């Protein structure tokens, strides 16, 4: 009855000497060789200007040249960054959206918010304009992130502290995680799309196996609402953004943090978490209106990407890894190269 | 005895005028902010206060001294460039007005020649016109080593009662009568836009800025008014009524020559005084 | 209640028994993993005008 | 410069042409967001606005909501019984056990309220009950729904084969939501939009932000909560809880330049409580008399002294009974006005 938490406290402590056996070395300490990347300066190439209100999320695609981005305005607008075109300007039922996707196939784009419903729509009508296809319902809490896994199943993320794994054919929840005592506010998919983190504000990153469907890895560090997460690009580690103006790279066969990415005079929450291409350069939307452009082994700050009026909120690499898109609450998205 | 106590404070307004002018320029070059049209607006009033500025040493030489040992051309360019600065600001100033028109008083469509191309197509085009309305004060400068006295004031061909007063009455028409009328309807059509309905319950966060803008071009543009109408009602006085001459009409003259002068150093701490833009780059230099 | 309690005690049960390699030899991985695709990183070597699409 | 993709450019102008057209419409609107503790009324208000403002409500959204009338009744009444056994009170008669187990084998049903004969009839019976009424009548002892005296006093007419819902059996539905109930109206030639987040259980923190630039919260805060108690520490008073709430959102740096509208609702049943219940059982403090208008002032005060932003913002108080549509409607006058006299304080020269 009341003797399993003294049980479960010694469980914590067998996982924390075991990680504390298996970190013999540290990531700082054998990149002191390695050269650092100098200042990486970045100018905003294109300005993707037609937003009536904060944007709150942004997505990619994967032929790295239209991306998608829902607004306060009850709008998701798709993009043509190349050209800085609006292909498509979807109205949604609920204003509330907090989330937003572009599927990896391109025919298919996700958003969902204070509604509750996740609103899949369909780009490729083959009759007309665009309309919505699927609404997921089932959760009981504001839908925070959203990632496709292909055009038949996705996994999504509420503040009733569970994600799902949604068929969209069938409409049903065909999975359920739970084990999240805090909201979730982000998840991130693997690259080999079989694996999933998602970080809470419980101070924690689950890691999740999508096909089976329970939590393997849970991993602690952070000091307050995890906001963000972000794979590393081969699939075996992730980064993390808190609300205590930390950043976290996570590994997950060390089972534990390797590197903390901070500096003096920072007090503001990160929103968002990006990795370059190769994974050397940690990107990190602030709400100082900057977006810090962390070494991802050295831990210290290689660039900076200022422009923004208000709080960066949401960020994104392309699949080629050429551009860093930035949207924010000042209505605008930015494009570095 | 009004010339050897008198330099000092020129060229300290001149430096102070310069070296705000300069700051200025600074602040709107390579950085991610100070890029809206008005703001490049801004920076081609505080460029042609800077050209007009630089040159008043070189016009207190002719003063502290009585001798224009400077050059044919040196007179051919300080006459010039003053031409430049009266007809251009007041020039600036219209396109202010005809910028804030667009974009309360007209609908959405405000965005879609706020962008700074065109703005930068319009200021060029304006000192395009500029400099073709005072390319006759290039034909027409030249200095004459008068037994008198050492002037290079402008002169004219084939005068006879054609060419010495057409030449004011076109430039009082067109800075003062132009200009400004269209600026003050302009003007009386936003207050009326503004203060004849209510509001909506917009973004004021972002509808603030608008207004302090708006309040700072109209603080731009009575001040430059109030300062530049006595020296251009002197003028037309004098090339018209023709009043003898007399002690306090002269101190009169050398008080508005410099009151319509002070406006190239006065602007700069203006649309400074109250903005939070320049206040914290401002700050962050001092230290 | 007492299936809450015994939810996380499972967890933690089969969270400990997992297979953790060293810390040494997975940051040389990732270092390894940053050095091989450093030259394909468009962020880290950034090409002025050529190709580049915007 | 002369190329084929002219399309695409055309095709994005008439998107931002239409956006641009949505956002004019969109900025020339007023966003009223009601907060406020459970069981508060903000759903209440929600309905009233529907009536006032549109055609109220049809034949076949009555008729849709006589199950969830049936539902919350057999709640009601099955709390009301379920309270015996936490207050160890005698039943009036001794055939009021078979009744409570009776009604407990028809409730097996956990879909939809029946309400058949046979449940009719043992829910009237156990209506008249002495115990069952003064069992009612301690209901500040425990969790009671608060339209259970008007669901079970007007049983007979509920509960026939053929009954319809009138408006104030629907404005008085306790039911259940999930996400954000916003609806749209009219009103003195402005758009509405109400918004309500009663149902989201999250973190208040991670959404309350998304708010920021709406023209009013009507924070609505029920009088009727002070003689009630919490059932989690019994230390803790809903009133007490329904304040430091509204200590944090008046004071939200979201909230600088919001309208903040304070609706003491249910003060109908504030009058009919203060006669019996003092004042005294929320605030140890309280010196004056335990009369009506008093009590409502020294709530009105407290409430208003939570605020720390006095000298530059105003905090606009109505005493309000969500179930009176003309007594909604009044207040809801007096909110507009205020809101559009706000608005043309807005409306300056510079
Ligand atoms: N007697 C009386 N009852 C009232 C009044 N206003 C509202 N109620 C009832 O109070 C319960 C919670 O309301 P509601 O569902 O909106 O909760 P919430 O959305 O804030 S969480 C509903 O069953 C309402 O009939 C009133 O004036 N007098
Ligand atoms: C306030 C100084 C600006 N000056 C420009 C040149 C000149 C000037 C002004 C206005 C109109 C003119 O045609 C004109 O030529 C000149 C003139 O005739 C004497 C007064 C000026 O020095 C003065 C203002």
């Amino acid at each position: 009855l009341d003797q399993l938490r003294q049980e479960a406290e010694q469980l914590k402590n067998q996982i924390r000497d075991a990680r504390k056996a298996c970190a013999d070395a540290t990531l700082s300490q054998i990149t002191n060789n390695i050269d650092p990347v100098g200042r990486i300066q970045m100018r905003t190439r294109r300005t993707l200007r037609g937003h009536l209100a904060k944007i709150y999320a942004m997505h990619w695609g994967t032929d790295s040249r239209l991306l998608v981005s829902a607004s306060q305005d009850g709008k998701l607008i798709i993009w043509d960054s190349y050209t800085t075109n609006k292909v498509h300007a979807i109205p949604l039922r609920s204003s509330w959206v907090m989330t937003c996707a572009y599927a990896p196939s391109g025919n298919y784009v996700a958003c969902g918010g204070l509604d509750n419903i996740c609103s899949i729509y369909n780009l490729k009508t083959r009759e007309g304009n665009v309309r919505v296809s699927r609404e997921l319902a089932g959760h009981t809490g504001y839908l925070s992130c959203c990632r496709f896994l292909d055009d038949n199943q996705i996994v999504t993320s509420s503040g009733d502290t569970t994600c799902a794994l949604w068929d969209i054919e069938t409409g049903q929840q065909t999975t359920t995680f739970t084990g999240h005592t805090g909201d979730v506010m982000s998840l991130s998919l693997a690259p080999d799309t079989r694996l999933f983190v998602s970080g809470a504000c419980d101070a924690s990153a689950k890691l999740w196996d999508v096909r089976e469907g329970m939590c393997r890895q849970t991993f602690t560090g952070h000091e307050s609402d995890i906001n963000a997460i972000c794979f590393f690009p081969n699939g075996n580690a992730f980064a993390t953004g808190s609300d205590d103006a930390t950043c976290r790279l996570f590994d997950l066969r060390a089972d534990q943090e390797l590197m903390t990415y901070s500096h003096d005079n920072i007090i503001c929450g990160i929103t968002s978490v990006s990795f370059s291409k190769s994974g050397r350069l940690l990107l990190a939307g602030y709400d100082d209106f900057n977006c810090n452009v962390w070494d991802a082994l050295k831990a210290d700050r290689a660039g900076v990407l200022a422009g923004h009026d208000n709080r960066v909120s949401c960020l994104g690499v392309t699949d080629d890894g050429m551009a860093v898109a930035t949207g924010s609450w000042d209505s605008f998205l930015k494009i570095w190269n | 005895i009004t010339a050897i106590t008198i330099m000092a404070l020129y060229s300290i307004v001149c430096v102070v005028g310069l070296f705000g002018n300069f700051l200025v320029m600074y602040v709107i070059v390579r950085y991610t902010k100070m890029k809206t049209a008005t703001n490049i607006y801004i920076f081609n009033l505080a460029l042609a206060d800077a050209l007009a500025t630089s040159t008043l040493p070189f016009q207190s030489v002719n003063y502290l001294m009585g001798t224009w040992p400077f050059g044919t051309i040196l007179c051919k360019i300080v006459i010039s460039i003053d031409y430049y600065n009266m007809f251009t600001s007041i020039f600036t100033l219209c396109t202010m007005s005809v910028d804030r028109y667009i974009a309360v008083c007209h609908p959405v469509k405000a965005l879609d020649f706020r962008t700074p191309r065109n703005a930068k197509i319009i200021n060029v085009c304006n000192w395009i016109l500029s400099s073709a309305i005072g390319l006759p004060v290039m034909f027409m400068a030249t200095t004459k080593y008068r037994q008198g006295s050492i002037d290079c004031t402008l002169t004219f061909s084939h005068p006879t009662w054609y060419w010495e007063n057409l030449l004011k009455i076109c430039v009082f028409i067109f800075a003062f009568i132009m200009p400004v009328l269209i600026i003050t309807v302009c003007y009386g059509l936003m207050i009326l836009r503004l203060k004849s309905v209510r509001m909506l319950s917009g973004s004021k966060e972002k509808d603030r800025n608008l207004r302090r803008i708006t309040r700072m071009v109209l603080v731009v543009v009575a001040v430059f008014i109030v300062c530049w109408t006595p020296i251009h009602i002197y003028v037309i006085i004098k090339a018209l009524v023709t009043i003898p001459e007399t002690t306090f009409q002269t101190v009169s003259w050398h008080f508005c020559i410099a009151l319509g002068y002070t406006n190239s150093c006065l602007n700069p701490v203006l649309y400074a005084f109250l903005d939070e833009n320049f206040k914290r780059c401002f700050r962050e230099f001092c230290i | 209640s007492i299936a809450q309690a015994r939810k996380l005690v499972e967890q933690l049960k089969m969270e400990a028994n997992i297979d953790r390699i060293k810390v040494s030899k997975a940051a040389a991985d990732l270092m390894a993993y940053c050095e091989a695709h450093a030259k394909e990183d468009p962020l880290l070597t950034p090409v002025p005008a050529s190709e580049n699409p915007f | 410069l002369s190329a084929e993709d002219k399309a695409a450019v055309e095709r994005s102008k008439m998107i931002d042409r239409n956006l641009r057209e949505d956002g004019e419409k969109a900025a020339r609107e007023v966003k009223l967001l009601l907060l406020g503790a459970g069981e508060s009324g903000k759903s209440t208000i929600v309905k009233q606005m529907k009536i006032i403002h549109e055609a109220g409500y049809s034949e076949e959204e009555c008729k849709q909501y006589k199950a969830v009338v049936y539902s919350n009744t057999i709640q009601s009444i099955i709390a009301i019984i379920r309270a015996m056994g936490r207050l160890k009170i005698d039943f009036g008669d001794s055939a009021r056990a078979d009744d409570a187990r009776q009604l407990f084998v028809l409730a097996g049903a956990a879909e939809e309220g029946f309400m058949t004969a046979e449940l009719a009839g043992v829910i009237k019976r156990l209506w008249k009950d002495s115990g069952v009424q003064a069992c009612f009548n301690r209901s500040r002892e425990y969790q009671l729904n608060d339209s259970a005296a008007y669901y079970l006093n007007d049983l007979d007419r509920i509960a026939q084969p053929n009954y319809i819902p009138t408006q104030q059996d629907v404005l008085r539905t306790r039911v259940k939501t999930t996400g954000i109930v916003e609806t749209h109206f009219t009103f003195k030639d402005l758009h509405f939009k109400m918004f309500d987040v009663g149902g989201q259980r999250s973190e208040r923190k991670k959404w309350i932000h998304c708010f920021e630039g709406v023209t009013a919260i009507i924070f609505c805060v029920a009088l009727s909560d002070y003689d009630l108690v919490l059932a989690e520490d019994e230390e803790m008073n809903r009133m007490h809880e329904s304040m430091k709430l509204f200590d944090s959102i008046c004071n939200n740096k979201w909230f600088t330049d919001t309208s903040i509208i304070l609706f003491l609702n249910k003060k109908d049943l504030f009058e009919e409580k203060i006669k019996k219940s003092p004042l005294t059982i929320c605030y140890p403090e309280y010196a004056g008399s335990n009369t009506y208008e008093e009590a409502a002032a020294y709530i009105q005060c407290q409430f208003e002294d939570l605020n720390k932003r006095k000298d530059t913002k105003e905090i606009y108080t109505h005493f309000t009974c969500a179930t009176d549509t003309k007594n909604v409607q009044f207040v809801f006058d007096a909110v507009t006005d205020v809101i559009i006299k706000n608005n043309l304080k807005d409306c300056g020269l510079f």
